[PDB]
């Protein structure tokens, strides 16, 4: 759809700006951090069955009101849609981490998604809790501060993607709020 | 006074079940179509039964075919806007095989979801038009004749309808003719087993929810599946 | 839009699927030849007023019939709009050296070009041949680098190809 | 099948459209990292008899209940078929390092795996955990190159993901 | 084909319906003005060699650029084919004065004219303007009857309209 | 509706196409025989109370069984509604002499006539035979002009044909 | 469906075999030839409307039998249907060289192609003549033996691609015959 190579052209097409080397060097840092950017996205797709079993178990650890029958999320088909909705939001941020841009998150997920949940009856507060576990484990997966799981890497600072992924998950959270 | 709270009635000629419900309704049916685009691409192929163009590029010209269909279904009159709400509700009961507490409890309040299910689930089987290939001259002729009554359904009388208009400009007039002739070839082009699975799939829409009670119309499917595959009883006015 | 981002993050959504390493591989070819692609962009940004004027009456030499009344070039007011028309083609080809593919060309300046021009009695044969003047108008080790002209020249004969 | 050839030459046919430069761009990412992808293939071709035996009783250490009669591993005739079963998974993952995507996995060894195993009373929990033994069983600067393990390891946790 | 027979016997079949008096009425307008329509046909049958030559270099006066090598009119062998090309347009317009509508035009000589000419580098702007020379080239009480030119002239500006 | 306007401006929209001279020809047959069609309309407007009464008991002579209780004509309250019923057929046939085709007949008084009458235990055989009384009830050089009865009589046997 | 990477894995599939260290030295030519293969494929797709306008004109050069009325190919939509069929051999023989294998060519057009042409009345002798024009112009474009078009290249051989592209237009010539 739209990405960081195409973000710098749509403000320049809106001004008919012939693009020269005053804004290329911010993309040249994106050019030079190509392999650093792909270094974070392969630690996040390699444990994606762990995170979908970590978050909504950690969401049912903090609040047992949903597994009570007559609540929201309790029975067997009902929990199948919990892993259904919970996995697909991890698919979209992994698209958004690669583009340098959450534009592909913003159109395929973030249109109208909030009040479909209350036209169903999803509590929006429990979905802020599940996305915050998915925010907190993913920033522990793009670095080496996991409990047992240490992949092999090349060292140095990579906080610049941790500020990128933390600016993506709250964009999910403010969309469903 | 009575703070004008004075409210008479009005004709919306639509769903009118909430502004919040209306903007909800196109999002999950987009997700129903993207569910069903992911069964077409279960294995990661844009599979050859879906065609939406010609030889020359012209899918931006077939954008203007489909956005006309985006527009002509929006400028439907109040009879056909309301008839298609209720016939699609019972056809969504026909579209799902099982009987739920869930699936029709979307599909009878919401109608785009019912419309994107009778289009979406049925396109990722191979009981549509122009995809099942007839064997002989005898099968294609009654395949042709049941299409004539689907002309007679969408053209009920001396007026041609607004909805088989398939074009607006001179460029897309003959583009719509050469679009189907490439897609007619891509039925008999693509495989040998998926088109063999089509002739068993053609009884899976006609025998069970189109001609119940008529044995003659039941063995017409099992003797002629490709003739029973463009019978198109999903009344989409096409 | 049209780029490799429009291929692989859309096909993974069309498969309902993760960004697997098929998708992560496809953008690596951007990185090793963006330096090949983006010294071509400031050439026609540096010549954005230079080669619009040299292409108009090179076209109007081989299309000199337009100056009669009742046609596409009956006054200078047409020719004042005509150097706008080649430059508006020339804006988009500059942008396709930045996005990689022909992103700003097809959804803005290519699709439905064959529903406009002779309906406005504008000759399409002069439109490709003004561009085909500029297609061979290059010199690869002298104007730009040798790694820069093969993105430029492949987009200009595409403009004759996309009008076909 | 499933590759980038299955994306762009099929989507151009699904649009009824030319192979435009969106389609020509998507295969360039094959070329720059096929050398990254295809020293991983001869590792598990060189270890096609080495790591089948080390994965079976690593699975049968943590699944040691099978040896009773009336279950999935009641005799050595089951275990003679069981090293066939992990190797038949292991054949296909080798081929997906060649075609790029997971081409030979989904249409041959993945789709309808959840209609077979416990119907034949074969435990699916041992099937992913035999594979999850081999998923972390790598060492990226020592066994292969550092550009080779990230195609290998992303396919093995996919095998647990595709059974989900 | 394209006539009033293609309207009403096809729409009664498209309704699955009898030839009712809506269909019987539509052909009565053929009868009262076939005498208006069919003294125009023997004019361009009588001038089938007269006005092909007067339209070619009236077009080649206002399109005189063609005679260079590398273009559409580089030799007399092109011009020997070029008087064939205007006459093949001129054959069909004669036949549309007989069938009533534009029957032999659309299915034979109009549809897909915009996929051929500039692909064969033939200018479409000269094609409509050779016809637009002959469009105003009439004199209604002097050449034919006054009831004959309004079928003729409405088909010739249609040829510019159908190329639009 | 149903006329020649419902043919050609709808088929040009169904082709996505201009009103070409196939469409402009089809309405010329309205003009030369509207004078033939529209002295028939004021006959049954002048006899809108004259021939409703002469058709009811001409039908009730050959259908005289209705006057028993438990049937369609058990009292005068049925017969007061019955002269309304033939006149409501007679209103629409007058309007089809104005619109050209059978426009007000099919969408108002014909379609689904075979879902109503014997469900309301009304005999359909008396409905066509009351109309077939009036079908032959004409005299073409004496009541109207000779150019007026052939639109009238072709609509009345159509009413037996449309109930078939 | 299947590139020249993957011809050597479906025959090892039939033996329960794997691609050991003896079969892939032609593959280690095939990955070391990544940028010489790339320098042939710009040279075909740059002049794609030259080659469809050089083939059908050279076909109507040698054969004035189709231009006669009542023939196969003389009129307007008909010759427009030729430029449909004229490019589609060139469209998939690109991907036969891009993938390296004609298996992407074998199912996607060559299934049922010959029997439709007798069902459409297309004479196959003009079809096999026009594809031999398309072979002769493509081998002069991947090499440096064109008339005027002189693209920039690095020197060396690409006769290995000239034998690959010669084994492609014969394969479509055997399937339309
Ligand atoms: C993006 C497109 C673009 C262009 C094409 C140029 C347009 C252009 N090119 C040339 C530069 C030129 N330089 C040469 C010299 C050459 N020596 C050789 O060995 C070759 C045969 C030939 C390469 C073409 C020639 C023939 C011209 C065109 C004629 C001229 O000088 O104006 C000049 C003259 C000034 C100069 O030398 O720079 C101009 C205005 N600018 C642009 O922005
Ligand atoms: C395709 C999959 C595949 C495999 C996994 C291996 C399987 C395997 N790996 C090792 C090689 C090994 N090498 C190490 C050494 C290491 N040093 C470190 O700094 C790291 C922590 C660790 C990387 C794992 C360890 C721990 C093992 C496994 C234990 C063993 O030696 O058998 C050995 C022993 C012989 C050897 O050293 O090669 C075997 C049979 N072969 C295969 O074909
Ligand atoms: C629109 C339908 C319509 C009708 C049918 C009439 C109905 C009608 N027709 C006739 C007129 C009639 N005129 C004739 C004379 C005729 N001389 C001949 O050479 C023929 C055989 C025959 C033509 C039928 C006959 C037989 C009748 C019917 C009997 C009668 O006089 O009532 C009369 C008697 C008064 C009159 O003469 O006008 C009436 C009420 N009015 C209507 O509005
Ligand atoms: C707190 C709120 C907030 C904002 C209001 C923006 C403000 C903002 N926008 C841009 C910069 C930009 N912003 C846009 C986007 C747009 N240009 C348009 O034509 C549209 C109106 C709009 C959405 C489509 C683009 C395309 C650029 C880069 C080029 C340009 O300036 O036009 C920049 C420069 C650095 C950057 O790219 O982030 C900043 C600070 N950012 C924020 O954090
Ligand atoms: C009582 C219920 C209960 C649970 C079910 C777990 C679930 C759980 N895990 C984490 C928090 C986390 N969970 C993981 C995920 C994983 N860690 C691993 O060792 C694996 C590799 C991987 C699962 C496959 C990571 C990396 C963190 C971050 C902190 C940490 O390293 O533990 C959090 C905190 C989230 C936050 O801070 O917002 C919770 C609630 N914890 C609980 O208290
Ligand atoms: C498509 C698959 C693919 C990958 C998985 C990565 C794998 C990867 N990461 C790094 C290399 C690196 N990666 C990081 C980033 C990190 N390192 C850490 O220890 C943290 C876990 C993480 C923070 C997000 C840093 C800081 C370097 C060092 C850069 C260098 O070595 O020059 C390098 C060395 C190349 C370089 O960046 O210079 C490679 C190959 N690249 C790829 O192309
Ligand atoms: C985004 C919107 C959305 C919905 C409204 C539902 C509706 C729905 N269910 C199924 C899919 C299914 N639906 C059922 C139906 C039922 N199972 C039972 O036991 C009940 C009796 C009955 C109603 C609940 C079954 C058994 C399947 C799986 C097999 C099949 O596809 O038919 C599918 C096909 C694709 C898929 O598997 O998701 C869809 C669209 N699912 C969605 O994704
Ligand atoms: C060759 C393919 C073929 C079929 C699959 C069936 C299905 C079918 N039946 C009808 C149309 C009809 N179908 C029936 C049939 C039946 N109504 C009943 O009460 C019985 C249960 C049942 C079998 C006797 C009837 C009575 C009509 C006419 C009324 C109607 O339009 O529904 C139509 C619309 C036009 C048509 O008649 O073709 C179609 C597609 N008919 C076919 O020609
Ligand atoms: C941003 C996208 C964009 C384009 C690709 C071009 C294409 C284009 N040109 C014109 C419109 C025009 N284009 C031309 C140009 C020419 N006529 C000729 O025959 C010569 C070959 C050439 C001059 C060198 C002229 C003269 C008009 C005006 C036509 C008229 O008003 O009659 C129009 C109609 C709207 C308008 O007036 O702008 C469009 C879409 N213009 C654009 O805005
Ligand atoms: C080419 C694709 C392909 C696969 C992916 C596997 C998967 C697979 N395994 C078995 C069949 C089997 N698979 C196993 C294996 C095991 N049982 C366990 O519980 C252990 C975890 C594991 C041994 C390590 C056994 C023991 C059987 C035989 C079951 C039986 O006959 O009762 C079958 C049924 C047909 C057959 O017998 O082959 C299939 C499809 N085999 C294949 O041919
Ligand atoms: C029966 C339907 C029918 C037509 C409507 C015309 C249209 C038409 N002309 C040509 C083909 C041609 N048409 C022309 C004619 C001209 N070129 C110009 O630029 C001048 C304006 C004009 C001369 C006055 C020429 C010169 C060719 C040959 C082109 C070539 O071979 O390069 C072709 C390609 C096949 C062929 O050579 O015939 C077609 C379909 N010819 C037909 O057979
Ligand atoms: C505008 C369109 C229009 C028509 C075409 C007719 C047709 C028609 N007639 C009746 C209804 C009727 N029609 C008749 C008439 C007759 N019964 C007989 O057997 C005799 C042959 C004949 C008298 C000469 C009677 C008696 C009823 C009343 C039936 C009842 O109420 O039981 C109804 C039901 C609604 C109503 O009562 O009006 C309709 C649609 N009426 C219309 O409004
Ligand atoms: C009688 C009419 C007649 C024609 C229309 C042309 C058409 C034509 N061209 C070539 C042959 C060719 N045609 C081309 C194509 C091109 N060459 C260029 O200079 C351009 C860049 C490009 C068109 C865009 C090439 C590269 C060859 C190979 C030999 C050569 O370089 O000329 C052949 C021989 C095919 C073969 O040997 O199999 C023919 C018949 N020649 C004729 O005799
Ligand atoms: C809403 C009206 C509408 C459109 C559609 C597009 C029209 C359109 N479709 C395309 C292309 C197109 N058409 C299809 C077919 C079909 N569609 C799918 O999303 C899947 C999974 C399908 C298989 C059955 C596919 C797969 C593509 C390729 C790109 C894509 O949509 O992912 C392309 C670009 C490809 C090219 O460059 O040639 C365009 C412009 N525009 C519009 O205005």
């Amino acid at each position: 759809m739209l990405d960081a190579f195409s973000r710098v052209v749509v403000n320049s097409d809106a001004k008919a700006a012939y693009v020269g080397g005053s804004d290329l060097q911010a993309l040249k840092s994106f050019i030079a951090d190509g392999n650093k950017r792909l270094d974070a996205v392969n630690s996040i797709v390699s444990n994606a069955s762990c995170m979908v079993s970590d978050a909504v178990s950690g969401m049912i650890c903090e609040n047992p009101g949903l597994i009570s029958p007559g609540g929201n999320c309790y029975t067997n088909r009902r929990m199948a849609a919990c892993l259904r909705d919970g996995e697909i939001i991890l698919r979209y941020v992994s698209y958004a981490l690669l583009a340098g841009d959450a534009s592909v998150l913003e159109d395929r997920c973030l249109n109208g998604l909030k009040e479909t949940y209350i036209a169903l009856g999803v509590p929006t507060n429990s979905s802020i809790r599940a996305v915050s576990i998915m925010k907190a484990q993913a920033v522990a997966f793009i670095t080496n501060t996991a409990t047992e799981r240490k992949m092999s890497f090349a060292a140095g600072d990579c906080t610049s993607l941790a500020s990128e992924v933390a600016s993506y998950f709250d964009r999910v959270g403010a969309a469903i709020s | 006074k009575f703070l004008g709270t004075l409210k008479r009635s009005k004709d919306p000629s639509g769903l009118r079940l909430g502004f919040y419900g209306r903007k909800a309704d196109d999002f999950m049916a987009r997700s129903i179509a993207m569910q069903a685009k992911a069964s077409a691409a279960g294995s990661g192929v844009y599979t050859t039964q879906c065609s939406e163009g010609a030889s020359k590029g012209m899918a931006e010209n077939a954008r203007t075919a489909s956005l006309a269909k985006q527009f002509r279904q929006a400028q439907r009159s109040a009879r056909e806007m309301s008839f298609d709400y209720y016939e699609g509700r019972k056809y969504a009961m026909k579209a799902v095989g099982h009987i739920c507490n869930y699936e029709e409890k979307i599909f009878q309040q919401y109608n785009k979801t019912a419309a994107a299910y009778v289009m979406g689930k049925q396109e990722t089987l191979l009981s549509c038009d122009r995809y099942a290939q007839p064997a002989n001259k005898a099968e294609e002729y009654i395949q042709k004749s049941v299409q004539m009554q689907m002309k007679k359904r969408s053209i009920p009388y001396g007026v041609y309808t607004t909805s088989c208009a398939d074009g607006t400009v001179k460029g897309m007039a003959e583009n719509a003719r050469v679009a189907k002739e490439s897609a007619n070839f891509r039925a008999r082009q693509m495989s040998a087993g998926a088109k063999a699975a089509a002739r068993f799939n053609a009884r899976r829409v006609a025998n069970d929810w189109h001609n119940n009670g008529c044995n003659y119309e039941e063995k017409l499917t099992s003797r002629f599946p490709a003739a029973a595959s463009s019978v198109r009883p999903t009344t989409n006015r096409y | 839009m049209k780029s490799v981002i429009t291929t692989v993050v859309s096909a993974a959504d069309a498969a309902g699927r993760f960004p697997s390493n098929s998708d992560l591989e496809s953008i690596q070819g951007n990185i090793q030849r963006s330096a090949a692609r983006l010294e071509a962009a400031e050439k026609l940004a540096g010549n954005h007023e230079a080669v619009v004027k040299e292409a108009g009456d090179a076209c109007f030499a081989k299309y000199a019939y337009l100056k009669n009344p009742g046609e596409a070039g009956e006054n200078q007011e047409k020719i004042n709009k005509c150097y706008r028309d080649v430059d508006h083609y020339m804006r988009l080809v500059n942008y396709c050296l930045v996005v990689g593919g022909t992103g700003p060309l097809d959804e803005w300046g290519i699709a439905g070009a064959r529903e406009v021009y002779r309906t406005l009695n504008l000759p399409t044969s002069a439109y490709v041949a003004s561009i085909a003047y500029t297609r061979d108008r290059l010199c690869v080790p002298r104007d730009m680098s040798a790694q820069a002209g093969v993105e430029f020249s492949a987009y200009l004969d595409y403009l004759i190809n996309a009008l076909s």
